[PDB]
């Protein structure tokens, strides 16, 4: 899986993310995504696509197509600093991305 | 004449999809035990056709089958298969706090009814991993005694797919569905004399009084939450249509938890939950009215006779 | 509710096996299992998938680690271990819901190589 | 011109009923007397 | 040893007749399905005592 490490947005930036992998995962599977804050463990964010988790809000998106995913902080603030990873079922196991730096 | 055996079987999970989004059953049994696949036809030498389903004829159950009679025929034994694919509708009760549900007809669901596939952790399920499924936005044949019928396109529905059969229910919300208060009675002024380690509610028209500890339950208890506004509407309903305007509303809407396990709504005039059940012989209270008031009364006689 | 410790020693030698329990308070494994896995991160890095386990014997590994992994299950004390024959900070999710995927996490102690 | 009620369980309620209708028809009567 | 099926059979109403008249059961059930009728005996090849 593919991910850049690092991203950027001004308090209220529509902020986004893609999510490269093969057609061996992403294309016939499920993307679940994590905000892992540094020095702890991570948070599913989105699961199954699009779904989003209870607490969890709207600001966060899901999209899918091909072999990348997309993932749309709208509304971006300052506790959304954290360390967003992406991953789904390959066709044998699990596997996540590099791993994303949001700053604000 | 000779036996009989008749084993009542599970259809597969692509079968059950077309059975619930088409109103009709294939025509033949397969199931594979060690190595080889065996298989089943209605009427033999049958092919792989498609039956649909039709109403039986009735208790509380609602049947739909796919045949309505048996049949065999005449130099050897013969042995001929009769298959019936069969859905069939019970009510299913299942009481707090929901960890399982049951059928009349002795299923027995260890899964809560409100297993949102999401909620876990606020909820219970405790079958068989392998064989529990969920569908989001999920067709069905609305009506399987006609074969026209509609399409409805429910919420949440969950699959169990056990030995004998395949089960299936709609997810609702819990919450939405399930409250666990139920208004009992309402009175009309009421009389909240203090006693030593307890209010004391004389109420006259209910002819009973109902004793709370102290301290008052917190309103913002989850547990009240779905009567919580009904509770206050049938409150103020009452200073509305019930007396003049001489009086005025002493102090907030005040909830207790008595004795015996009702919970009270109060809102006084002028001029954190027990898990207990509620008693169910209210005699307790209208002794307790009893005792309040001859007491009451002999006090203030002998006090002025004094 | 769901609860994931760990345990296990925090000093290993090139080569030699290490050993990794992780304890739940469910507490539970049962026939209503889902997946239960080990996942790895290298201090400053990203994140690691390890192997996988379910009540039954059979597992799933990724083949990046050649199958060196081997992991192992005792329901009996309700635990799930994990045998090794490349230093991180580990842990032990798992997965408690239909849909979903990986959730519920327990920290998982540091190791070294 | 007849309820299709049944019987109630425990008759408490008629000796509950009793012992008011006892002691307050008694109580009146001394008070009275006495006043 | 093989199989055992054993299967629950209300008498016919002419029989009923007999049995609560007589104290007395035939030796043989039969009922017609589909086409033919089928027809069962006591210990093999008994007649209809
Ligand atoms: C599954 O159930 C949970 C309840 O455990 C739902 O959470 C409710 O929805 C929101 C939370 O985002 C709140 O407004 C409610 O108060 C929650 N209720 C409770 C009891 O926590 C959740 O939304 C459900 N999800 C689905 C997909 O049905
Ligand atoms: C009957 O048809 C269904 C789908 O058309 C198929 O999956 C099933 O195996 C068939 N059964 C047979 C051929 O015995
Ligand atoms: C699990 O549910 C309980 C009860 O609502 C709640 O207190 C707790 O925070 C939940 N745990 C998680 C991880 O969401
Ligand atoms: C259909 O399902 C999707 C995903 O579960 C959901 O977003 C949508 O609201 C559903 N449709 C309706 C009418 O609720
Ligand atoms: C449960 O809540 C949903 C969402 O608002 C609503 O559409 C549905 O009608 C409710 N169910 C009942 C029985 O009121
Ligand atoms: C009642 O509980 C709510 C939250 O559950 C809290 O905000 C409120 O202060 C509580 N009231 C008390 C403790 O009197
Ligand atoms: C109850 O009071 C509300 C305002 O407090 C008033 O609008 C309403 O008409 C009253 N109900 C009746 C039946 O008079
Ligand atoms: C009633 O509530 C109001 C605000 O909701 C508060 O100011 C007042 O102190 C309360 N009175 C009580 C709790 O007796
Ligand atoms: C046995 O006898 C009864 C009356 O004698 C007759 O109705 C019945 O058909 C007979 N059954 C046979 C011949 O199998």
């Amino acid at each position: 899986l593919t991910q850049p490490p690092s991203a950027s947005g001004t308090p209220g930036q529509r902020v986004t993310i893609s999510c490269s992998g093969s057609s061996s995962n992403i294309e016939t599977n499920y993307v679940s995504w994590y905000q892992q804050f540094p020095g702890t463990a991570p948070k599913l964010l989105i699961y199954r696509n699009n779904q989003r988790p209870s607490g969890v809000p709207d600001r966060f998106s899901g999209s899918k197509s091909g072999t990348s995913a997309s993932l749309a902080i709208s509304g971006l603030r300052s506790e959304d600093e954290a360390e967003y990873y992406c991953g789904t079922w390959d066709d044998n196991s699990w596997v996540f991305g590099g791993g994303t730096k949001l700053t604000v | 004449l000779l036996g009989s055996n008749t084993e009542y079987v599970a259809p597969p999970m692509w079968e059950i999809h077309h059975i619930n989004s088409h109103s009709q059953c294939y025509s033949s049994y397969s199931r594979v035990i060690a190595g080889t696949v065996f298989v089943a036809y209605h009427r033999d030498s049958y092919e792989n056709k498609t039956m649909q389903l039709m109403p039986d004829d009735y208790t509380h159950s609602t049947r739909y089958v796919t045949v309505k009679d048996q049949w065999h025929s005449r130099n050897l034994t013969r042995e001929t298969s009769n298959l019936n694919c069969m859905v069939t509708i019970t009510t299913a009760r299942s009481k707090y706090p929901y960890h399982f549900f049951a059928t009349s007809t002795g299923d027995v669901v260890d899964i809560s009814p409100f297993y949102n596939g999401t909620n876990r952790n606020a909820s219970y399920f405790g079958e068989n991993a392998d064989k529990f499924f969920i569908f989001p936005n999920y067709t069905i044949v609305s009506d399987f005694g006609r074969p026209n019928s509609a399409l409805e396109t429910h919420r949440l529905v969950a699959f169990l797919e056990r030995a004998d059969s395949v089960i299936s229910w709609d997810i609702q919300d819990e919450k939405n569905v399930t409250c666990q208060l139920t208004f009992w009675e309402a009175s009309e002024r009421t009389i909240r004399s203090e006693a030593e380690d307890s209010y004391h509610f004389s109420s006259a028209k209910m002819t009973a009084t109902f004793l709370s500890k102290k301290q008052e339950v917190n309103m913002s208890d989850s547990a009240l939450d779905c009567v919580r506004d009904e509770a206050i509407n049938k409150l103020q309903q009452i200073f509305n249509t019930s007396y003049n305007q001489t009086y005025e509303k002493y102090g907030n809407v005040s909830v207790f938890e008595t004795t015996g396990g009702l919970v009270v709504f109060w809102q006084g005039i002028k001029q954190h939950l027990s898990n207990m059940e509620s008693v169910h012989n209210l005699v307790y209270a209208q002794l307790q009215f009893t005792y309040d008031t001859l007491r009451g009364y002999i006090n203030r006689a002998l006090a002025q006779i004094a | 509710q769901l609860q994931l410790q760990e345990s296990g020693p925090g000093l290993v030698k090139p080569s030699e096996t290490l050993s990794l329990t992780c304890t739940v308070s469910g507490a539970s494994i049962d026939r209503s299992t889902y997946y239960w896995g080990w996942i790895r991160q290298p201090p400053g890095k990203g994140l690691e998938w390890i192997a996988n386990i379910y009540y039954n014997g059979r597992a799933v590994y990724s083949p990046s680690l050649k199958s060196r992994v081997t992991i192992s299950v005792d329901t009996s004390k309700n635990q799930f271990s994990l045998k090794v024959r490349d230093t991180a900070v580990y842990y032990c999710a798992t997965r408690w819901n239909y849909f979903f995927d990986f959730d519920y996490w327990g920290r998982g102690t540091l190791v070294t190589v």
